[PDB]
């Protein structure tokens, strides 16, 4: 099955820094683009980061920009987020989203309230 | 919160699909060798009728 | 002895064939039209059940605007369904959430897929008025606009502020910044300023269709 | 000046004219009377001297300053050639360069060779083109209907042109007329058929808003009747008031009723060129400097034989001496363009189309895979 | 201009001047001669 | 009282993994290895339909194998007579985003459907000699997707809103409601016997469901990504399904797994449609990149390819008696092979 499977979440007083992984089974994990969504309390589903199948493309988000990187492992289907620098403001669920077509550079509906690829999520808090 | 009802009926649903009597592979994979070679003389498509009794020409 | 049971299926034929070439011209004649908008842009207002249909006409050409009321935000299935259509009309409140960067990514996943590779865009950068107003009174979640000068290209109102001025045209830049980015000469992008009050909307709508018509027909004779 | 039978009336004209003078001189002192020698007739001759005649004036080759000698004898008789019974004359003054050659019998054999091989290139190509137009049905479109009456257009010149030239040159018959009848026919469709490929484009960029059939029928009309019309009407007035030989030789002025609707043609695509090219340009700039210029170079290079625009050259040029320089120019740069107008078409707009080359290379595929 | 039919309007008339050219001699060399 | 439920589910994932690798003693290749191949498959276009002006997204065929309807977005239904290539019909709809056509199995009724949400009933048989809106049916929150006839009185509807329904054309009231799925449903597959159908949505999972009391009885994982066509293998034991990952997958209904994959390296785009021949031998699917390839069952061979089309197959269609096979696409032309 397509599964996705978070970790890396905690507590962080501010200006610390952490890393969130991403575990993934039931797919070719170097076909997809990969996404990290995550949802502040009482707000919607916003959209951090992307890479695409090999580490090439890689976009942020302009209030992440210099302080968060995202990067693969093909090898080991393994998917990364280093947290650097953290803000208050960065208190939020962190999921693991994927890309629903292999092969392709639009990715549509990754931020919806109800999308089938994407991970319960790991719970940050500053 | 709806996750808890969803989470409940989730339960329910797997243990109603958990226990159900399933059959070995070799038998099912036999099963479909026997009707894919019971039916093979009536196949226009695998083996395709004389022209003279096909519809979409003559 | 059967042949009396064949000349009625050509005389309905006939008939059929001679409905469809008065539907064939109906059909070439008017412009679909999908009329596409995030939330809180006033994509209602300037529309002045799963489908809202809205037909309109502009100095005798008809036009036909969509507009998806019922359907989930999951969109990768029913998108599909508009092609053909002459252009996507894009509605973005240029003003909680980083709703602006959603319209960003709806806008690079609309450019960039397999099907609507050859359907056109016109970007309507709405609310103008409201960035005017919260300007007088935004590099927080767009870092590069600490950076950015005012194209010296610019077409300004006249006694129009210098900040509105380079907030807009960075919005439309982070726009550009995509639609050029792909697209090899298969379909156009056409950003226009939009305000609470502007009569001029369908004018420009026309306009632009007009374009996208002209360039098509160009480029069956690979003259562009 | 002259044809042959209108040089051999005015002979014939003098004879019956000095025919009545000579017999009212010769059949009434010891002169040298007046004779025909069924070219001139000559002056009542002085004795014993060479009797001297102005060149006639009713012989368009004859230099009508000189003139021609008889010897007259002493006894009023004329007088002979010594060893011969034939009387002596001389007749330099008057036609001693009468023979002043052909050299203009050379250019146009030239000409001829020039449009001859670049009307086969073209028609062979042509043959092809639609060959490919109409087998492949993904490529029936209104603007392949309009190439294809276009290129059958071209075709048409050619076959008329090479008819023409068997029938005429190897008097006053059928054939003739039949032949130079279809050849202006042929002639003025294919330049308005030229003119109808400028005003669907035209029409299409500048309206878009536009009923296919009505137009396509109102331009398949107009681009064979008219050429009908006016033909028609240069037949009717050549029968009526010449009805001369075999029509090929011009008959006093009434040569514009087919000419004058072409150089209008001419005009008029290439108005409608120049409109094109600056929507080309404006299109060009508002979508964003070397590789615009590049481009529109380009679009204006394969737009030019479509539309016609190298007889805006010389469509306003006079009928001018046939052994002056611009007379040279303008013969052969018309015979190589025109004769190889049809081959570029055929070329730009059949095998270098995207389309074409995409079907035909589909169809060998499948071709091949169905070996 | 148009240049085919110019062409052939210049070449017909070319050839009756010719036609007239070699009846002319024919009939001043046999007149003279014979 | 959340991560105790979701702990509780996963172990009773676990168990059902185990339950169905303890089943799988050997593999459908194992058992067909020594097999004869059936061969190249060559087929010819024998007919092309034309008369619609835009895309086609459905057809169906009748139960008499003359008679097939097709939908495009243009807006109209046209019924074909495959034999003749003459129209029978021209059915103008009231919404132009049709998505799915069904045709009834007595051949008096024909159901469209699209992005208005709702499944039009049409009555071909009626005095006046006019083609009719028999009954609309309201009550989806999302678009139609697939539309299949029971009886006369009884049709299943798949719907974007996540859900299958059951409906009763004389009352126009929704019967019974098939709720499950986490993604949008795309394709409908009755079985021969009409006691069962099985869906396919977009969250990569399909399930088996009892018309009867309106129960999932299985559900099928194994494709990476959204599902787009399912069809019943001809005994009812099993079915295929194509997806968005360029792979057909074959399953069981009494071994509750996956018995064979069918892809190639050299195919990277999506399945739009698959259908079954009539012996059950050859798999039949449309893809992205305007060709259908033939499969054979037993095997996970390529015995031909269906070309001939110049945009998206969407598609795909064989006779009851399985005499043809039928294709639509974007070019907005229907071929028939044979």
């Amino acid at each position: 099955q397509v599964q996705l499977q978070e970790s890396g979440g905690g507590l962080v007083q501010p200006g610390g820094s952490l890393r969130l992984s991403c575990a993934a089974s039931g797919f070719t994990f170097s076909n997809y683009k990969m996404n990290w969504v995550r949802q502040a309390p009482g707000k919607g589903l916003e959209w951090v980061s992307d890479i695409s199948q090999s580490g090439a493309s890689i976009s942020y988000t302009g209030s992440v920009k210099g302080r968060f990187t995202i990067s693969r492992d093909n090898a080991k289907n393994t998917l990364y987020l280093q947290m650097n620098s953290l803000k208050p403001e960065d208190t939020a669920v962190y999921y693991c989203a994927r890309c629903p077509a292999p092969f392709t550079r639009d990715c549509f509906d990754v931020t919806s309230t109800t999308y089938a690829y994407r991970g319960q999520g790991t719970q940050v808090t500053v | 919160t709806a996750s808890i009802a969803q989470a409940r009926k989730l339960v329910e649903q797997l243990k109603m699909e958990a226990n159900i009597d399933r059959i070995k592979v070799s038998k099912a994979a036999a099963d479909l060798m026997a009707y894919c070679e019971a039916h093979a003389k009536e196949d226009p498509l695998l083996t395709p009728v004389p022209a003279s009794e096909n519809p979409f020409r003559e | 002895d059967q042949r009396n049971e064949e000349k009625a299926q050509r005389e309905a034929n006939k008939k059929i064939e001679k409905q469809l070439q008065k539907d064939k011209q109906v059909y070439r004649a008017t412009h679909r039209l999908l009329l596409l908008g995030a939330g809180e842009s006033g994509k209602s207002t300037i529309v002045k059940s799963g489908i809202f249909e809205t037909k309109f006409q502009v100095d005798k050409v008809n036009f036909h605007m969509f507009d998806v009321g019922a359907q989930r935000d999951e969109r990768r299935k029913w998108i599909q369904c508009f092609n053909d259509v002459t252009a996507i009309i894009f509605v973005v409140a240029s003003s909680q959430t980083n709703r602006l960067q959603a319209a960003l990514k709806l806008f690079d996943s609309i450019w960039n897929n397999k099907w609507l590779r050859d359907t056109s865009v016109i970007l309507f950068l709405n609310k103008q008025d409201l960035l005017a107003e919260k300007v007088l009174a935004i590099e927080d979640y767009f870092p590069e606009f600490a950076r950015y000068t005012t194209p010296e290209d610019a077409t300004p109102e006249p006694g129009e502020d210098p900040r509105v001025t380079r907030a807009k045209y960075f919005i439309r830049d982070e726009f550009l910044r995509i639609s050029t980015a792909s697209g090899d000469g298969r379909h156009y992008c056409y950003p226009h300023f939009t305000c609470a009050v502007d009569t001029e909307n369908i004018r420009r709508v026309f306009n632009d269709c007009r374009d996208i018509i002209q360039r098509m027909h160009l480029r069956q004779y690979e003259l562009l | 000046v002259m044809t042959k039978e209108e040089q051999i009336f005015l002979l014939h004209r003098a004879q019956a004219q000095c025919e009545k003078r000579l017999k009212e001189v010769l059949q009434r002192g010891r002169p040298c009377l007046p004779e025909w020698d069924h070219i001139l007739c000559w002056p009542l001759g002085a004795p014993g001297e060479v009797v001297a005649v102005p060149c006639p004036d009713y012989i368009y080759d004859f230099n009508h300053k000189g003139h021609a000698y008889r010897r007259c004898d002493r006894n009023g008789s004329w007088e002979l050639v010594p060893g011969h019974n034939r009387t002596w004359a001389n007749y330099s003054e008057c036609v001693k360069f009468l023979t002043n050659e052909t050299r203009e019998r050379e250019v146009f054999d030239r000409l001829a060779m020039i449009y001859t091989v670049g009307y086969s290139v073209s028609l062979a190509s042509l043959t092809v083109a639609v060959l490919i137009l109409a087998y492949f049905r993904r490529l029936h479109c209104t603007r392949n209907y309009i190439h294809m009456h276009l290129f059958l257009s071209f075709m048409l010149r050619a076959v008329s042109i090479f008819v023409k030239d068997a029938v005429l040159y190897s008097a006053g018959y059928a054939g003739c007329r039949v032949a130079v009848t279809f050849f202006l026919y042929f002639l003025a469709t294919n330049y308005y058929w030229i003119l109808v490929e400028g005003l669907y484009l035209h029409s299409l960029i500048f309206m878009a808003f536009f009923s296919e059939k009505k137009y396509l029928w109102g331009f398949t009309v107009f681009g064979w009747g008219l050429p009908a019309v006016f033909v028609a009407v240069w037949v009717s007035v050549r029968a009526t008031l010449a009805n001369t030989g075999c029509w090929d030789l011009s008959s006093g002025n009434k040569k514009w009723i087919i000419q004058v609707p072409i150089l209008a043609s001419i005009v008029l695509n290439f108005i409608l060129f120049i409109n094109i090219v600056r929507v080309l340009a404006t299109k060009l700039r508002e979508t964003n400097t070397r590789q615009q210029y590049r481009k529109l170079l380009k679009s204006t290079l394969v737009l030019m034989p479509l539309f016609g625009v190298h007889y805006i050259v010389f469509m306003a040029t006079p009928y001018t001496e046939v052994s002056g320089t611009l007379w040279q120019v303008q013969m052969h740069y018309e015979m190589l363009f025109n004769s190889f107008q049809g081959f570029f078409v055929a070329i730009i707009y059949c095998f270098c189309n995207g389309e074409v080359q995409a079907e035909i290379k589909k169809s060998w595929s499948r071709w091949t895979l169905a070996l | 201009s148009v240049s085919e039919i110019q062409l052939m309007h210049n070449l017909g008339k070319h050839l009756n001047s010719m036609e007239r050219v070699e009846w002319l001699r024919k009939k001043l060399q046999d007149v003279h001669n014979f | 009282e959340l991560d105790q439920l979701r702990q509780e589910a996963e172990q009773l994932k676990n168990q059902i993994r185990d339950a169905r690798k303890a089943c799988a003693d050997a593999t459908l290749s194992q058992i067909t290895n020594n097999i004869d191949p059936v061969g190249r498959i060559q087929m010819r276009t024998r007919r092309t339909l034309r008369g619609h002006l835009a895309k086609i997204y459905a057809m169906h065929w009748g139960t008499d194998s003359r008679l097939l309807v097709s939908a495009s977005q243009d807006g109209k239904l046209i019924i074909w007579d495959s034999y003749t290539t003459n129209k029978v019909h021209a059915i103008p709809l009231r919404s132009s985003w049709v998505m799915t056509c069904a045709y009834a199995p007595s051949g008096n009724y024909v159901a469209c459907g699209g992005l208005d949400n709702i499944c039009s009933i049409y009555n071909l048989k009626t005095r006046e000699g006019n083609v009719r809106v028999s009954r609309e049916l309201a009550g989806h929150t999302g678009y139609l997707s697939c539309c299949r006839f029971l009886d006369d009185n009884q049709i299943v509807t798949s719907s974007g809103d996540t859900t299958c329904a059951l409906w009763d054309i004389e009352t126009g009231q929704q019967t019974t409601t098939f709720t499950g799925h986490t993604g949008d449903v795309m394709s409908l597959s009755l079985a021969p016997d009409t006691r069962l159908f099985v869906s396919g949505a977009c969250d990569a999972s399909a399930k088996l469901w009892d018309v009867r009391e309106g129960m999932c009885r299985q559900t099928f994982t194994g494709h990476e990504s959204d599902i787009n066509a399912i069809c019943f293998f001809p005994n009812g034991n099993a079915f295929a399904t194509g997806s968005d990952d360029a792979t057909c997958r074959l399953f069981d209904l009494r071994a509750d797994q996956e018995l064979m994959t069918y892809s190639h390296d050299n195919i990277i785009c999506g399945i739009t449609s698959v259908s079954f021949s009539k012996s059950g031998r050859l798999l039949l699917a449309g893809y992205d990149d305007f060709n259908c390839n033939v499969w054979d069952a037993l095997k996970a061979d390529r015995a031909g390819v269906l070309a001939g089309h110049d945009n998206r197959v969407s598609c795909l269609g064989v006779t009851d008696d399985g005499m043809a096979v039928a294709t639509g696409s974007w070019d907005s032309f229907l071929k028939i092979w044979n």
